[PDB]
């Protein structure tokens, strides 16, 4: 997949993101841990090379 | 001073005190043949003669750009459980409203948070000679994200979920615990909580109103944002410097002059841009060096005071170390230590052991103080005055070989029993 | 000569000595008390006691020995000043940083 | 090393040691055109080609003379009130004259 | 040139010797306003004081 840093997707499978437009790669709403850091948040993995969000953790509530 | 004399602490304050620590830089990236050459391709023939020096500045900017990602993770990503605290907001008084986040506001940062944020404070110039930034991997929510559950976790399980598995406490009783950590015992807490109570509040909003009303307090991260603004100026500035040619735009030599001789021109100038790009990258590997060093100490000081408590002087504020609780800010963190302060200290007169019936008595875990004609056995850090009985003292030896023991009477608490 | 200055520090010796002073007053009349809130006084021995039972010893072992312990203080704070006198090598690293 | 067996200490020593930490160096400023060409106006003329280098070498020399009294103050002034002993130099055997 | 490396040198000096400094406040915020517990930091042996 190709990261264009900092330029928008119209001046160039597409995604915008804030560190820059990504070509070849699908976003996905669920999240995983972060295998290929791309930035602001977003971070890619291969399962074809999807995008997502990265998960801070599990989600536990102490009573 | 004096040699039979001491002085005992009657009242005591809880403070609360604020250090700021940076943690990470701005993570910047260069283009070393667009900077030096431009669109020319003649200057980057010429620039191809000199080696691999392009390669290593890229190469150290990029050690760089990652070590900023991980002084970050290392400072906030300590637990991998995010905790929620619980809908109920009430703590036997004591009230957390200005550091919890708050749903309000669309950001869900905490008040304090939100000050920090608010307190601290061209690039189309910097962006298009070759010169980037880059977004860092954590965003600004995630780090609130961290903090607040780090802070859910310290309040609900106090600093067992450091250790292991998160097991809860009711908070009187957590405090209860730090009090006998520091040689208090439970009972002064569990007697004057609503005292404490209030002082702690009112610590805390004073906290609020001080960070508000002054602007030099976070200086520190004000002076990172300037420094790598100015070092980019600065960098900038140098495109525009004739370094010994006869213009400084590159596109003029190359449109008035000829071959053999524009390749002079050019050369100056490859060597002037050369030796600036060389510089900052200089300067960048030395702050970054200094940050990692300062992102380090935070990431100690998040252990060591906000996962426990820590019995090192003036590591965790001054006075005796209570508690802290952990506040994001643009590039660093802001602890908020909790101590404990004695105050209303009261003459005593005392003495190293009690003899009696030949026998020379110490304490176990007090002292022994005289109010002018009555001896007692008190705490250091406390005024609580106690009857000298068999259960607070131990015995070892005769009267004669210590030094300024004094005479006294030792009660029984057995001997009313056998008595009666 | 050639454009090379050197700028006296802010704090002059005397000052940093005054410093010193009051820190062993500090620590000598009150103990540990002064550097975590308001000075308390104590008598010495009684401060030897604490920092004896600080590193698990009970207090009749420095009550009961007082002499002796005295004795052996003041024994190595005389060493201390000739051991630093007779080595030229102990002060290695100021004078490498001057 | 045995079986059912311990060491027990029966009599103690106390021990002074040294260490020795430096705190801070010289501060130390420089003039960039006095230094590279003296009083010569065309040495100055040609040096005023190269842009910001003084300033640059002038920042950081600033800025370590600064860190150098940060560093003292540091060090030294962590009390804010200034002590006294008392006029007799008694306390109970211990003699702190050499200090 | 020689400036340049002149600078440089004092600026990696200055470096080391504010970790130095560091060191020596921790030191002295430990072992003398207090007792520490930490083995070897403030001598050999049981600390007593500083
Ligand atoms: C201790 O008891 C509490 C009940 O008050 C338990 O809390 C519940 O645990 C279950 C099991 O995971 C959860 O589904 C509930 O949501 C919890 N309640 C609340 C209010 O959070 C707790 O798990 C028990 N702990 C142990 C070790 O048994
Ligand atoms: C210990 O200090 C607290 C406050 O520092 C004292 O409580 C104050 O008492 C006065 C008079 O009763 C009130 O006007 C104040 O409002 C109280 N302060 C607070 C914060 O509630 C307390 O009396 C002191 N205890 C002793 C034994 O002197
Ligand atoms: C906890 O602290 C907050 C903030 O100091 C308190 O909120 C104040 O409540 C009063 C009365 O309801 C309002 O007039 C103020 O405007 C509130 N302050 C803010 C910043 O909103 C709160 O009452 C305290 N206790 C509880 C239980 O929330
Ligand atoms: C020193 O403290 C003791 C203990 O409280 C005082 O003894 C009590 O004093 C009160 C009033 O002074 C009397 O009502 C009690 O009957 C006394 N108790 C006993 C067992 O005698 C003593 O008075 C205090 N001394 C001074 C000078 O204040
Ligand atoms: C503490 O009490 C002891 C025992 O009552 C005192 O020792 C006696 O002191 C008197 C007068 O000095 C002598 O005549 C006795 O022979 C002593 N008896 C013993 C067994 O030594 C001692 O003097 C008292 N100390 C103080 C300071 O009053
Ligand atoms: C513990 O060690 C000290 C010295 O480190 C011993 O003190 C010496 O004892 C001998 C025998 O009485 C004397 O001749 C010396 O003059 C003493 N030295 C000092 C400096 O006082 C002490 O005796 C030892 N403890 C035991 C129980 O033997
Ligand atoms: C404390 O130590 C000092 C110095 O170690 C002692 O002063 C010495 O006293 C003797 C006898 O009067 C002289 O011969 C020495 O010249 C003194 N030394 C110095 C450096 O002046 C002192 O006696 C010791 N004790 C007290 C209580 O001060
Ligand atoms: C205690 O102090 C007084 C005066 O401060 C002094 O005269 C006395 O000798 C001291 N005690 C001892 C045992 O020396
Ligand atoms: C003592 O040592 C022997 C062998 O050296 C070992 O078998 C035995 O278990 C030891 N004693 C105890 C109580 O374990």
């Amino acid at each position: 997949a190709v990261l264009y840093q900092g330029v928008n997707c119209t001046e160039v499978n597409v995604f915008q993101t804030r560190a820059g437009c990504l070509i070849g790669a699908e976003y996905v709403n669920n999240s995983y841990e972060c295998d290929i850091p791309i930035g602001a948040g977003i971070c890619a993995s291969y399962q074809s090379i999807i995008a997502y969000t990265m998960s801070l953790g599990a989600e536990n509530s102490v009573a | 001073y004096s040699n039979n004399s001491i002085a005992i602490p009657t009242n005591f304050t809880i403070s609360v005190t604020t250090e700021i620590l940076p943690v990470s830089m701005t993570k910047t990236s260069v283009d070393c043949t667009m900077y030096i050459c431009g669109d020319s391709t003649e200057c980057s023939n010429l620039l191809l003669q000199y080696g691999s020096f392009c390669t290593q500045l890229k190469r150290a900017l990029t050690g760089i750009a990652v070590e900023q990602d991980k002084n970050t993770q290392e400072v906030f990503a300590q637990v991998k459980q995010i905790y929620k605290t619980p809908p109920i907001k009430y703590f036997g008084g004591f009230n957390f409203s200005q550091i919890l986040p708050d749903p309000s506001k669309p950001s869900k940062r905490s008040p304090i948070e939100d000050l920090l944020f608010n307190k601290v404070t061209l690039i189309c110039a910097q962006k298009f000679n070759g010169l980037t930034v880059l977004p860092p991997l954590l965003t600004d929510e995630m780090i609130a994200q961290y903090t607040s559950a780090l802070l859910a976790g310290t309040i609900t399980s106090g600093w067992t979920f450091g250790a292991g598995p998160a097991l809860q406490i009711p908070f009187p009783m957590q405090m209860a615990y730090r009090f006998n950590g520091i040689g208090v015992t439970q009972n002064v807490l569990y007697e004057n909580q609503k005292l404490i109570a209030n002082q702690f509040n009112s610590a805390i909003g004073k906290i609020q109103d001080s960070l508000s009303s002054t602007p030099s307090a976070l200086g520190k991260l004000q002076d990172v944002v300037n420094h790598n603004a100015q070092a980019l100026n600065t960098l900038v500035k140098q495109l525009s410097s004739k370094f010994g040619a006869i213009s400084s735009v590159l596109n003029d030599i190359l449109s008035r002059l000829d071959p053999p001789e524009a390749e002079v021109q050019i050369d100056r100038l490859i060597t002037g841009r050369l030796q600036s790009l060389q510089t900052y990258v200089t300067q960048q590997l030395i702050r970054a060096a200094e940050i990692r060093a300062s992102a380090n100490l935070a990431a100690t000081k998040m252990s060591e005071c906000v996962l426990g408590q820590s019995k090192r002087v003036d590591f965790c504020g001054k006075g005796y170390h209570l508690m802290s609780f952990p506040q994001s800010a643009p590039h660093g963190v802001v602890f908020l230590h909790v101590t404990y302060v004695p105050a209303q200290e009261k003459n005593f007169t005392t003495a190293p052991a009690i003899c009696h019936d030949g026998k020379a008595h110490f304490p176990r875990e007090g002292v022994f103080v005289s109010n002018g004609t009555h001896w007692f056995v008190t705490q250091r850090n406390f005024y609580e005055p106690q009857i000298i009985t068999t259960d607070n003292t131990f015995v070892s030896g005769n009267c004669d070989v210590v030094i300024g023991i004094v005479n006294n009477t030792v009660y029984d608490p057995l001997q009313p029993e056998l008595d009666s």
